[PDB]
DNA sequence: AAAACGAGGGCCAGTGCCGTAC
DNA sequence: AGCGATACGGCACTGGCCCTCGTTTT
């Protein structure tokens, strides 16, 4: 009820648009494909009073919303554009707080620079951060320079107070701040940290550049190489995201100079004040360049991204907010302790193995070792020079009692000792590393004059290349090696010759202990090169490999470690345990810096909502604070969020160490976060882009039907339907699908599916060939498929037909390619063009995959923006306290309160529905399916995570530490209307 | 189960043949050797450091061995509980706070009629009821951590969560001996029962300021057998397939090792400026590092003999003084962890030893 | 006198109201010790083991059982040292005259019904040939008297007496003037081989050790000192309107204390915690009066820290959070000084190492 | 007596594999 | 035309510039 799926909507009476021939072709396509065994399972239809629509369509609804949400800021930006610049002051004021430079650059002591808008770039002495030190900001009126309290020499104590720069104006419109990487500056704003607020938004010039003329990482790698036939025509129309480069791109003025000493990161606070004037001047150059760049970009961005939805979406996307407490510091301490412990254990074991292996140096018995013979085994003893003379040899030149009368013979021996000491010091010079020990052991030791010297051999690894060979047995064999790749592994007769000769002088190579080790192994070049394992003699070459890269070292082969082959000795289960230790600290090793350095400002009990103090939680002399995620508003591709820490933040695994990082964002008492994850967006997007191109309805495609058919709740989605083949659930199948949509390479799908299912190559290849049906088919000498009915002809002139290309049958890749052929903007829908560097105009363009991905991921990001502006629209219109946003591409979480959580979740469902209807309306028809209209999951609890039920590693017990529980949602939230008076 | 000869040959233990696993686990052993009691000395000191000194609110308590009213004390927890009020007066009623003590205890044992004594390091942690299980978990993790270091294989030391007959939660610490696991330390959460029984009259003098309110203190208790611990490290230190070449050496952690360095005389014979050895001796002991004196000797034997003799004593480094060093000033050195000759200067050797121990104490 | 009362309010001894008399303290009967007394005793024992570990050539540490090996508690600390004689003959390679030291809790009966008392004593059993026995006995007399003299505030308080009898050929006893009555602190005897020959007959061919190509059963020297009596001795030696205990720096339990002066601010606590860590990192016993909670007067504070024999008192005011300057205050001179916080560790360490002299 | 050349180690940036998220 | 895509970092390894010290030079 009806048309195989629709709901009661007031989004337009008409409508069909029947397309009888089209739906006949679609039904005929879905019968021969063929799917005609409908399950006929109608979802419970929902009847509720929709919020006021402003008409006519929802396009103009979202447009008016996005415009009114971004109008004051647009006015402010226009105040920045038509700004007449007052020149830089002759000298900078060395005073705390703000200084206003107006007429002739005089110094006017000011607490807060009251302006509608300004550019900004804060400075921070990294030597003892992360506390702001210098700032410069220009305004359409005059200049401003802010100095921190670091003008007086003290022995401060940084617990991150409300010392960051003040910028917001008090009430008892309004603000806009632009700047290069504006989020970092935002993180140094005094009033941005408050639980409430804020009127002030930010505009990122970097994000803007990325939206206008951005480029991919691959494009960056060869852009900087400037120091594939028509791949060099975009080299001068775009640039990397550096400030100097983007200024030289948009302004094209003189190359701005960068600080040659890098004093803010290389030097201390001492050498900053000595060069205060100059550093100030540098900051001024930066904010000026930023201003010019902004002035030039705003109209360009407004042209290329005409829809205000993207504007407002980019406005709210910058003002993220993460509330936390003392449990953060506890998390840091505990996780770091765990890490140091496991590392202590691992390094202890490894250095123990390295120590007992250092004994076979005497005498020359290392040549017999099948693992230890490539390395140094050096023996040094240097050095001295002659100063004493002459002509005599210095190499050879039971009585009981009780005497003590020589009371001072002790200080005699002492004097002899000290006199003997300070006369050898001039014999050597610079203390070198321990020569007595072999070279491989010297390298595996810290220097003696090193401030962080640890005893014995440190610097053990995991993932090094000496130690894995130091112990491990190698795949039913004995030796492992390295040259262009390590031991070969994971990621009609053939023969190869052998040879053995001597000529002197190289290093001795044993190959008997190898054979005998093989004997000992099977005690429980050819043949045995295919499935079994063995090593030849010398050569060296592949002779039976599958991976085209190699892998130093085997750090994710636990099922190929806890199944026999391969193993280690000595010995036993030390191998699998070592791999376990590695897997555990894998995350924290490459993140601990970003996490521990991740700053956070604490707000005192004076500047917090007393409505929280009233709530039965203080808590026991507890400190409450927060951190702004510091996010680049738009990064390629397409204009997504880019953040060093929180976007690459590990999820909740009972294995990883810092796996709780995601669940450490704990909402203040009285408050609770309500969020949701789109399930799914990219798949359904591709689907819609297929069926809206094929016909008018939503299920007129082979691919676009299975998408909106399965339900994740007690059912089976498309991902879950491919995961149960089998098949592996569930993220793996997702990777297989989204990998298939953007280039399902036969060997890639091969080694991937074979990596995920763990079976044999033949049956796997069969499954792949079975699934490769979706992309099939496709199109002098050529592929035997064209527009003519047969390929064979004789001198038939048809070069005018070799311009069409597109797959057939199941998928809809033809539309994704259709948007990838247009030399004009390519923006669906909405509706923003990107990069003068990926536009096929004056580009080869040979970057197809990146462009298809750009299409669908842009649909995802426009989806995101729409979700944002929608959520904001019904959050201010109604009495919903807590508008602060926290989003990760697909997922989005709002910081609400415990009494408005259900109505907020309702707002989420509304938002999702309206956005889906928008994507439907932008292609026709406005009618939309059922099992895609509303969120299946809506999380509502104190801290944010993935599922409602959360366990962990480091704290072991989650609810053991002060926590609560989550709640799935749902169908029960559909009883509280958007009106304030519910329940 | 054959390193016993190494314990008798070099006195970390008694030389009596009657030293069964039972005789050692019970505490009925004749006594430990000098190296043994020094090993236990350093282990106990390392307890004292990472338990009492570093953590505030923790103070040493002197409990008696008997009762004024024959059999002795079975645990030094009670004698510590007796000193609660005064030690409440010195901390100004600011709990949580603890009392630690390393004392020898006497256990009655029926040999299948005797009595076995064993040294135990007990800490009694007076903590508010609101934070009992949290401090129990804390001390569990930190005791287990303190025992898992020093180890050449921390995988042996394990923990077991267990409950009382009443319901009180507690944890036990095990070490994996070659014949199975064995209890080495016991952690329990006593619900203020004993203190209430000790002070029936005025329960007011027991109230401790949790913060904004005075509460009756819940009593945490951790008792660690340092004898069984000493034996555990002694076993862990000793080595195990396809090694191709084996040497007898126990690898004790450089911190708790009985004898740090070993000073000798080489080439040999050389008279008589060998008084410098005395100098290095007193200089070394002045900085508190154990140094074995190789002066009066009957060997006069292969260097491998006394090298193995020092590796059977887990001596970290072997410093050698010869006449060429009497000439310039670069003595010889041989590490235990990695048997290798290395030349070094004198004060540089002293400071290298100090830095070796100090940095070994770290990560 | 008024010394026993300031050892109660400052916790050198355990809480008592009737068994706080001089006689009950001289007796092993306890009311054991307060934390201060425990630390004083531990430092004292550390210095004892130090004053006998610097001794050439080698003396081996051992530990004896407390109960009777055959079913009872120990009176002396000699038997246990004698049992490990034959064993420790191997380690010295039977080469020279040698000794065995040990510090332990020994018991003695105290006289309604009769009870039992405890005393923690340190003993040394020195095996030496009969010919050089007496000479070495005098040597040990000198070194021990000097040992008690080093940490003493007055060397005339410690006395040395000679004596002998039929069983012991020559013996010496170390007394301590109080002066409410000179008391016994340490005994030095020269027991013959009879004691040793009584528990190993025979075949006594094991007992005689080499003395320069000579087989001879060694005469036994019995050193036996009391560390409780010694503790009380130094306590009475340190007692000096002023009521200040001036214990020796190396011997003093807590040697420094630091509080705050400015009103209860988190930053002060941060700085004080920093100094706490820095000082404990270099082995310096420090009392944390910055907890605090009130920091009342400064005079009764200094009085408290003087009755606790604290060497230096430190004050961390609000000015410290600017210049780094801090208020030092001595005990032996009570001079109110001021200095930078970074150079505190070095000053303390140097002051402690300067007291190293004999 | 004094000028010059080669060996050793640190600071530097580039490169290859791996770690996570969506 | 052929294809995993958008990122964010880490550590291990390396060839090259630069300074210091010694072996070799009026
Ligand atoms: N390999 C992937 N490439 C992608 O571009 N994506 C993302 C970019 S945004 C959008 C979010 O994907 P998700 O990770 O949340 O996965 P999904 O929502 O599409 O599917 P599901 O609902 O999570 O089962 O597709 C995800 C991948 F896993
Ligand atoms: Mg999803
Ligand atoms: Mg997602």
């Amino acid at each position: 009820m009806l048309s195989r799926g629709l709901h009661e909507q007031i989004f337009g009476q008409g409508g069909e648009m029947p397309g009888e021939a089209a739906v006949r072709r679609s039904v005929e396509h879905l019968q021969k494909h063929g799917l005609w065994g409908q399950p006929a399972v109608p979802l419970p239809d929902v009847e509720l009073r929709l919020p006021p629509l402003y008409g006519d369509n929802l396009d103009q609804h979202f447009r008016l919303l996005a415009q009114k949400q971004s109008l004051p800021y647009l006015e402010a930006a226009n105040l920045l554009l038509q700004a007449q610049l007052p020149p830089k002051p002759p000298a900078w004021a060395w005073a705390e707080g703000w200084t206003r430079y107006g007429p002739e650059g005089e110094a006017v002591p000011v607490a807060i620079p009251e302006e509608r808008a300004l550019v900004f770039d804060v400075e921070v002495c990294l030597a003892e951060g992360t506390c702001p030190t210098l700032a410069v900001a220009i305004s359409p009126s005059a200049w401003y320079s802010w100095c921190s309290q670091r003008l007086v020499e003290e022995r401060y104590s940084w617990t991150s107070q409300l010392s960051p720069a003040d910028l917001i104006p008090l009430e008892v419109q309004e603000q806009l701040v632009v700047g290069h990487n504006v989020s970092f500056d935002r993180a140094h704003i005094r009033e941005q940290y408050l639980i409430q607020g804020s009127r002030m938004r930010f505009l990122d010039t970097m994000s803007m550049h990325m939206a206008i003329s951005g480029l991919s990482s691959f494009q960056r790698s060869l852009w900087i190489a400037a120091k594939a036939i028509s791949s060099w025509d975009w080299l001068d129309i775009s640039s990397v995201n550096s400030l100097a480069e983007v200024h030289r791109l948009y302004v094209g003025g003189p190359p701005l100079e960068k600080e040659p000493r890098e004093l803010f990161v290389k030097g201390t606070m001492k050498d900053i004040r000595e060069n205060f004037q100059d550093l100030m001047q540098y900051c001024a150059q930066d904010v000026w360049a930023t201003h010019e760049v902004f002035q030039q970009q705003l109209p360009l961005f407004l042209e290329r991204c005409p829809h205000p939805v993207t504007l407002a979406g980019m406005l709210e996307m910058g003002v993220s907010y993460l509330p936390v407490n003392q449990n953060w510091e506890r998390y840091l301490a505990e996780a770091q302790g765990t890490y140091e412990e496991l590392q202590r254990e691992m390094k202890k074991s490894l250095m123990d193995l390295a120590n007992d292996a250092c004994q076979l140096l005497s005498g020359e018995r290392y040549k017999e070792d099948p693992w230890l013979w490539d390395l140094e085994w050096d023996l040094q003893e240097f050095k001295q020079k002659k100063a004493k003379k002459v002509k005599k040899e210095p190499a050879t030149a039971l009585g009981p009692c009780s005497e003590e009368e020589e009371f001072q013979q002790d200080v005699m021996a002492r004097a002899c000792l000290q006199k003997l000491k300070g006369t050898t010091e001039l014999l050597p010079k610079r203390p070198q590393h321990l020569p007595g020990h072999p070279g491989w052991y010297r390298k595996l030791c810290p220097r003696l004059d090193d401030p962080a010297w640890t005893p014995g051999p440190s610097l053990l690894s995991l993932q090094m290349r000496v130690t894995p060979k130091l112990m491990a047995l190698t795949w039913d064999g004995f030796p492992l090696h390295y040259s262009e790749r390590h031991g070969w592994g994971y990621l009609n007769l053939a023969k190869l010759p052998t040879g053995t000769t001597l000529e002197s002088a190289g290093v001795v190579c044993p190959y008997r202990a190898i054979e005998s080790l093989y004997r000992k192994h099977c005690l429980e070049p050819y043949n045995d090169v295919d499935i079994p394992g063995c090593w030849f003699f010398k050569l060296p070459h592949k002779d039976g490999n599958s991976c085209n890269v190699g892998s130093p070292f085997a750090k994710d082969f636990l099922p190929k470690m806890e199944d026999g082959t391969l193993q280690a000795g000595p010995g036993g289960a030390s191998g699998p345990r070592a791999l376990e230790i590695n897997k555990m600290i894998s995350f924290w090793r490459n993140a601990h810096k970003r996490i521990s350095s991740q700053m956070v400002v604490w707000l005192p009990r004076s500047a917090l909502p007393r409505a929280v103090i009233r709530h039965p939680d203080y808590d026991e002399e507890g400190l409450y604070g927060a951190i702004l995620p510091q996010v680049v508003t738009a990064g390629t591709i397409t204009r997504r969020a880019v953040e060093p820490t929180w976007l690459t933040a590990s999820n909740a695994r009972p294995d990883r160490v810092g796996s709780e990082l995601k669940a450490m964002v704990q909402a203040p008492p009285g408050y609770t976060l309500v969020g949701a994850d789109v399930d799914s967006q990219e798949l359904w997007i591709a689907a819609v882009l297929g069926d809206a191109h094929f016909a008018g309805m939503h299920g007129c495609t082979a691919f676009g039907w299975m998408t909106l058919q399965g339900r994740k709740s007690r059912g089976t989605d498309l991902h879950s339907k491919t995961a149960t083949t089998v098949g592996i659930s569930r993220e793996h199948a997702k990777i297989f699908n989204y990998g298939r949509i953007y280039g399902a390479g036969q060997p890639f799908a091969e080694r991937l599916l074979m990596q995920f299912n763990h079976r044999l190559t033949q049956q796997e290849a069969a499954e792949k060939a079975q699934q490769m049906y979706a992309a099939t088919k496709g199109l002098l000498r050529k592929v035997q498929r064209e527009t003519a009915r047969k390929s064979q002809w004789k001198k038939w002139e048809v070069v005018a037909e070799r311009a069409w290309k597109g797959g057939t049958e199941s998928e809809m890749f033809n539309k994704l390619e259709s948007i990838a052929t247009s030399d004009i903007p390519r923006t669906p829908v909405l509706g923003c063009c990107i990069s003068r560097a990926l536009e096929p105009s004056a580009v080869q363009e040979e970057f197809m995959t990146s462009r298809v991905n750009w299409v669908v991921q842009s649909s995802a990001v426009d989806y995101l923006h729409l979700m944002l502006v929608a959520m904001k629209w019904l959050f201010e219109e109604f009495a919903i306290d807590g508008r602060f946003c926290i989003s990760i591409h697909d997922e989005v979480r709002y910081l609400v309160r415990e009494e408005d959580r259900y109505r907020a979740a309702l707002a989420l469902q509304i938002t999702n529905l309206l956005t889906r209807c928008m994507f439907a309306y932008k292609l026709g028809l406005n009618d939309l399916p059922q099992s895609v209209a509303f969120f299946s999951a809506v999380d509502i609890d104190r801290c944010l995570r993935k599922e409602v039920t959360m366990d962990c590693k480091t704290p072991s017990n989650p609810t053991g530490m002060e926590r609560r529980y989550g709640i799935p949602q749902g169908e029960a939230l559909d009883i509280y209307q958007i009106i304030e008076l519910t329940k | 189960a054959l390193l016993e000869i190494c314990q008798r040959r070099h006195f970390l233990s008694g030389s009596k043949q009657q030293l069964s696993r039972d005789s050692l686990l019970s505490g009925c052993h004749p006594g430990f050797g000098p190296l043994g009691v020094e090993l236990r000395k350093n282990l106990a000191a390392e307890w004292w450091t990472s338990v009492v000194v570093f953590r505030e609110q923790v103070f040493p308590v002197d409990a008696l061995h008997h009762k004024p009213g024959g059999k002795l004390r079975e645990n030094l927890l009670h004698g510590a509980l007796e000193h609660y009020v005064n030690c409440l007066d010195l901390v100004n009623k600011r709990l949580p706070y603890g009392l630690a003590q390393i004392g020898v205890c006497f256990h009655p044992v029926f040999d299948t009629k005797s009595i076995g004594e064993k040294t135990e390091a007990s800490l009694v942690w007076f903590t508010p009821p609101r934070t009992s299980n949290q401090w129990l978990d804390f001390w569990l993790r930190h005791r287990l951590q303190w025992w898992r270091k020093f180890a050449m294989s921390p995988s042996n030391f394990s923990s077991s969560d267990c409950q009382d007959e009443e319901g009180r939660k507690g944890n036990k610490l095990y070490y994996n001996f070659p014949w199975g696991k064995e209890l080495i330390e016991t952690l329990w959460n006593l619900g203020d029962h004993e203190l209430l029984h000790m002070y029936p009259g005025n329960v007011s003098k027991l109230h401790g300021r949790d913060g904004r309110k005075n509460v009756v203190p819940c009593v945490l208790s951790v008792n660690g057998d340092l004898d069984r611990g000493m034996l555990a490290y002694l076993y862990d230190s000793f080595q195990t397939r396809k090694k191709n070449l084996h040497r007898k050496v126990l690898k004790l952690h450089p911190c708790l090792a009985p004898i740090k360095v070993a000073l000798d005389v080489g080439r040999g014979p050389t008279l008589e400026l060998r008084q410098v050895c005395q100098g290095l001796f007193n200089e070394l002991l002045e900085n508190g590092i154990s140094v074995w004196p190789g002066y009066l000797e009957t060997m006069q034997s292969s260097l491998e003999q006394l090298y193995s003799k020092y590796d059977e004593m887990s001596i970290l480094f072997t410093v050698l003084v010869t006449e060429t060093t009497l000439e310039n000033g670069l003595i010889h050195l041989r590490s235990r962890d990695t048997t290798m000759k290395e030349m070094m200067h004198i004060s540089k050797l002293k400071d290298f030893l100090i830095k070796y121990i100090s940095s070994a104490k770290n990560v």
